[PDB]
């Protein structure tokens, strides 16, 4: 098409949609053709978006409390620190609503999404005599939208659903969008004073309850679900350079991962 | 442009055919490909020749030019002459004539000169294997295939130098010094690598070897020279680079 | 949509001191591109939008798109080239003078730059395998310690070859002259990457990249 | 995509050897062949008759 | 077609592919002619291939850790040794990544493969209180291709797969070929430096975590998997010989079997 | 034969159809020919491959080959950055700014590596000088062509060195640095012989040579380089030899 | 399994070199596993229950 | 494609000195043909491709194809003969002088070689 | 042998090799897969 040009015309929305089309070094386009030919002898599968990533589930949070008030559509993720100081660990994580997951993780390349969400609930414990688990819908305005454990006995009628986790094993939940707005935005802001009525989010939150003493929970998005508006690489970090341990002090940043969460 | 140009584009109104671009510069420039270099000029050029110009005409070169051409692929499937080795009556069942490894044995300047400047090749090979007894002599050879032989297992490779029994079950073929002069086998390229990486040499395709399956059967002690002839068939060539073929 | 997103990661100099045939910059071609961190020295430093994306997967295939914006005014006036040199790491792209070597055989752009201002190409993907390996960082210390940091294409051997196909290169043909009485002698060169159309990434697993909500310090 | 299901329910019963003493039903167990679906011809003639031997008549 | 020749006549490829046709000793072609009977009234199958015997699975290797590394894809068989001097053992296996199974047994006579594979986990102990298990792809580039002790603390968002020793008994597993080319190498070498990132075999091992103290590793072939260019027979030894105990010394080699893996 | 045998001819009758031969001899053999070489064989032989045997797929190899291809010509097609050349403002009238021989200028690794193995080839010439002077910069320089300078007469070597006027009436382009970019000159291969020895060196075919036409002429002293590209085309090739490209 | 289930099944396959076998054809001591007159296969059971009823 | 690769088991000789009649070679019909293990004296050996491959089954039944292969001169001249014994081992088809016995009654072919 | 192997041993061997291949016809058939006979190792060495 021509390889300079006399000002700008490479632009962002030109290239995407097609219209600006850059020539190859070769002048052969064909070397940058599609090929299907290596997923389908190599891969077995070929990925095209990132909306079937996050439909896959993995690991958000570890509670201790046998009942727990937990923030459904909270997508922030742990702060960090790093130094390189003599005897100090190298990185340390402190989650808030827990640790990235594919969700937030893809999550925080945009600034949008809509739509329900997924809920995964592995028990520290199968305990026979009481094996029910209850996830329930919670909705009261007063509570923040954080972590918390469970001091309300006054919640009756609300939206419950029980899985069993001696006959399966591991709980599986699907919550729906239930917002106010089309258009969330992803970790907002949550304040002191907030409560559970902001425009922000689904106002609409999980209490989970079993007899199992820890249980890990994970999600993903529900098949309704969408971020929208890219901006771009989040501020982030090697998840590989969080084994560093070159201080001279043992790493010590464990994320919730089963292995982790089963054995001790 | 009789500059033999490969393509040739005029970009002086380029910027005005842009959508999203308004009012776009007129920038006298002109972009033009010659073989794998891209011209891009920002400013008129004149391009200039003899008066009359006419190349220099094709009979004129009958005196000296090969009626058949030659091209690089032409070169990589020309025979060669890889390597006489010695076999003699006392070399008993399975003793190794030869192992040649793939390509290095066919790496000569020849194909090493006309291989440079790519990152890489791959094609099927033929080898020869030729052995002139006279009648009175008799014996057999097997001339056969192993597959990535610096990558294969050890039990692999030893099995092979343990009994000819493992060498028989291989793509292999037969010389029966009394019946056949010669015998030839193709193999084609197989390998994890979608072509032999000239640059780092990581990992040869195949080797064919040649052992002894009965020994060389004489009233006296005698030798013969077992002769390698082998080249390149079905031929594809890698990207243009400037990495250089490792010795 | 996500991997066609400029990526801009890099930037060097073209001066009226700038020698013929001399590197000005070179690139591995691979999409693991880093920034640095502002707040913190570590050395993994901070992925590009590119990285974060293809962080997700371990394995990648495809062209990626070049954008080298010169700025500079119509009274400055060199020529320079863009070569892409398959199987090389940067340090075999250059003599021990910093002067380029081999350039008849590779794929070349010549711009001259006079009113230009901008060339785009897409570097296609040359490889002897159908995917390469998503680069991670690596352990520079012997187990059982780690100090993980980015990996370093000077060279394209057994132990680097698997996560890049080659360096991109920008050398001088000529300097850039101006008349100092009116203009700057040197000028800045940006770049910026992206994905070509067949770009593709597969086997999604544990990402490269975690995101963080702040990243400072500890004291 | 992955929806949610929208089958329903079964009602199941737990059996450890469905059809065990009946002449008929279909077993259920565990073949030992290679080929799941082993079996071999029914032979005719066997033992030097066409006649049915295990016939009560 | 005549019994003899001047000349060599039985070429390998010709016999293989039909084109020449050794004569009958009887002279009649009737003598050594396809006869369906016996299959179909003596065994009740007739097997085609060892593409089906591959498919079959089979014990590779006993685990003593509750949470492994493993190579997947690694189709070594073990090192052995023999003696008939007094008093020692007549043999002794020394494997490396498993024993011998329908798939690394067939596998040793070919060069290459291409395509998936399946994962079969009987559990030592189905720990009512924690009986699930985990089997996550692992792809950590720094990991050596070998059986390792799992030392990981941050492989977060792996695919993960979840099987209920107590609801169920066995893990069933399937395996893409996820491969960056389109042909591997059977029983490729690993080295010290290598890491998981050659392109010999899948860069892709596995991570098996569950609460049983032991566990038994089974594996075949998928349905997409195939074994190419024949080599011929592998080193070898034979299986019944391995009681042998004639030295005096007692016989002590045992393979992973259920039997011996189950009791004691 | 599968063999890519370019010809291939059963001989064992052949002495039968001799006109002056009678009762001729009845010989197995085969003759066969693989591009340079041809095998006169003197008895059987076997042609064996993999049972089945299919040659590597195209497909297999479209991560790593160039969808374009380059044969020998191809190379020799190939434009090359030949030199760098000084120009200040010091220079005067006629001033040599280069004067490069053809083939020599050309003759780099990559051009030799591909032409060895010919005894000569011929082709014609483009030449590109390239300046980059800014706007306020003016000058003018000649880029003309001289053929077989190392046998003309001194006389019009020593004409070119010391008027400009005498290479103006060659055949020549001129380069204004105020107004094109770029320059270039193609000329036709010409000489008494039919070809360029690249044996003997006996005789480069012509010279492309510089000079300064009008000075560098700005407000204080400066310089300027003087770029070369150059490329071959109506490329003819000669014969297969084992004679070394000479340095 | 013995829990989850509480019954083990299965069904054996002829696998004889021969397709007429004798009841109950005598055994002996050097005989082995390879007579024609009875299908050369049996069976090798395995649990944790110290008895089974067959 | 695996039972129909061929499998080198064995060798024998024949010369001036065989007598008319002298068994030269004999071999049982049936596919676990061994070979012996070079760095090691264990008994069992190491099998053939043949071997290994039909090991996997614990039945076989099917024709066996043998190829001869005579490495002599046009200068050599001799005939042999090859013959099938079904139902007997190879101490019985000889006698105690090593001579063949009862060919009239078995499948042959009397290969002449020149 | 029907004959001996005859030879002038001014020129010839007097005694011959003869190598015995052999493989399985279009009717070779195996049944009934279970533990197999051989067993494949890495190597195989002498036990000190």
């Amino acid at each position: 098409v021509g390889f300079a040009s006399a000002g700008t015309r490479d632009i962002r929305s030109s290239y995407v949609e097609g219209k600006f089309i850059p020539q190859d070094i070769t002048g052969m386009s064909r070397n940058h053709e599609l090929d299907e030919q290596p997923s389908q002898e190599c891969i077995g599968e070929r990925i095209l978006s990132f909306s079937e990533l996050i439909k896959r589930n993995s690991w958000r949070y570890v509670s201790d409390e046998k009942s727990l008030i937990y923030p459904a559509y909270a997508f922030d993720n742990p702060a960090a620190m790093y130094t390189a100081a003599d005897k100090l660990p190298v990185w340390t994580l402190t989650p808030r609503s827990g640790f990235p997951t594919l969700l937030t993780s893809i999550g925080a390349m945009y600034a949008f999404y809509r739509g329900g969400i997924r809920l995964k609930i592995v028990p520290g414990v199968a305990d026979q005599p009481k094996p029910l688990v209850e996830v329930a819908l919670f909705t009261m305005q007063d509570q923040g939208y954080i972590i918390k454990a469970n001091d309300y006995s006054t919640d009756f009628c609300s939206s419950n659903i029980y899985e069993n986790f001696v006959t399966k094993g591991i709980a599986e939940v699907q919550t729906p969008y239930y917002s106010r707005v089309n258009t969330s935005v992803v970790s907002a802001p949550v304040l002191y004073n907030a409560g559970n009525i902001s425009p922000l989010m689904p106002n609409v939150m999980y209490k989970i309850t079993s007899n199992s003493s820890n249980i890990l929970l994970g999600h993903s998005a529900a098949d309704d679900f969408r971020f929208g508006f890219l901006l771009g690489a989040p501020l982030a970090i090697s998840a590989t350079a969080l084994r560093d341990n070159f201080t001279g002090s043992s790493a010590t940043v464990s994320l919730p991962t089963f292995s982790n969460f089963y054995l001790s | 442009k009789q500059m033999n140009v490969n393509s040739s584009q005029d970009t002086t109104f380029e910027q005005r055919s842009q959508e999203k671009v308004q009012a776009g510069e007129i920038n006298e420039s002109i972009e033009f490909r010659n073989q794998i270099t891209t011209f891009v000029h920002d400013n008129p050029i004149i391009t200039e020749q003899l008066i009359g110009d006419s190349p220099q005409p094709s009979g004129d070169v009958r005196s000296v030019s090969d009626a058949r051409t030659h091209s690089i692929i032409d070169f990589l499937e020309r025979p060669q002459f890889i390597g006489s080795f010695l076999w003699n009556t006392s070399d008993i069942e399975n003793k190794e004539i030869f192992s040649l490894k793939l390509p290095d044995a066919l790496m000569s300047p020849m194909i090493r000169e006309k291989l440079s400047g790519f990152t890489s090749f791959s094609a099927s090979t033929v080898f020869h294997i030729q052995v002139n007894a006279h009648p009175f002599q008799c014996g057999r050879l097997v001339l056969a295939a192993v597959p990535v032989p610096d990558i294969l297992p050890l039990h692999r490779l030893n099995m092979l130098s343990f009994d000819v029994s493992n060498v028989i079950t291989l793509p292999h073929v037969q010389l029966d010094i009394s019946k056949e002069t010669e015998v030839l086998l193709k193999i084609p390229y197989v390998s994890p690598f979608v072509q032999y990486d000239l640059v780092t040499k990581f990992t040869p395709w195949a080797a064919f070897l040649a052992h002894v399956y009965a020994p060389l059967n004489t009233p006296s002690a005698a030798s013969l020279q077992v002769n390698v002839f082998a080249h390149f068939e079905d031929i594809k060539l890698g990207f243009p680079t400037s990495a250089i073929v490792a010795q | 949509y996500v991997l066609k997103i400029p990526n801009y990661f890099s930037r060097f100099k073209y001066s009226s001191t700038s020698l013929p045939k001399q590197v000005l910059w070179t690139s591995p071609v691979h999409p693991q591109i880093i920034r640095n961190h502002v707040t913190v020295v570590d050395a993994p430093g901070q992925p590009t939008l590119l990285a974060y994306a293809t962080g997700f997967f371990k394995y990648w295939r495809g062209g990626l798109v070049y954008t080298f914006r010169f700025v500079k005014t119509n009274y400055h006036s060199g020529r320079v080239q863009i070569t892409f040199h398959p199987f090389v790491g940067y340090d075999d792209v250059m003599d021990s003078d910093g002067k380029i070597v081999r350039d008849e055989y590779v794929y070349r752009v010549v711009v001259d730059l006079r009113d230009q201002t901008e060339a785009t190409l897409v570097v296609p993907f040359t490889s002897l395998t159908p995917y390469k390996v998503c680069a991670d960082v690596f352990n520079s210390a012997n187990r059982p310690k780690y100090n993980y940091e980015p990996r370093d294409f000077k060279v394209y051997d057994n132990t680097t070859d698997q996560f890049f196909t080659g360096t991109l290169c920008v050398s001088a043909l000529t300097p850039l002259v101006s008349s100092s009485a009116v203009v700057s002698s040197t000028i800045d060169v940006l770049v910026e990457v992206k994905a070509s159309d067949d770009f593709e990434v597969a086997v999604p697993n544990t990402p490269l990249w975690l995101p963080v909500d702040s990243l400072t310090e500890r004291p | 995509s992955k929806p949610l299901t929208t089958i329903p329910p079964t009602i199941v019963v737990q059996r450890p050897s469905q059809y065990f003493n009946n002449a008929d039903g279909v077993d259920q167990g565990l073949p030992l062949s290679l080929k799941y679906g082993n079996e071999v011809i029914l032979k005719t003639p066997f033992a030097g008759t066409s006649s049915d031997e295990m016939a009560l008549e």
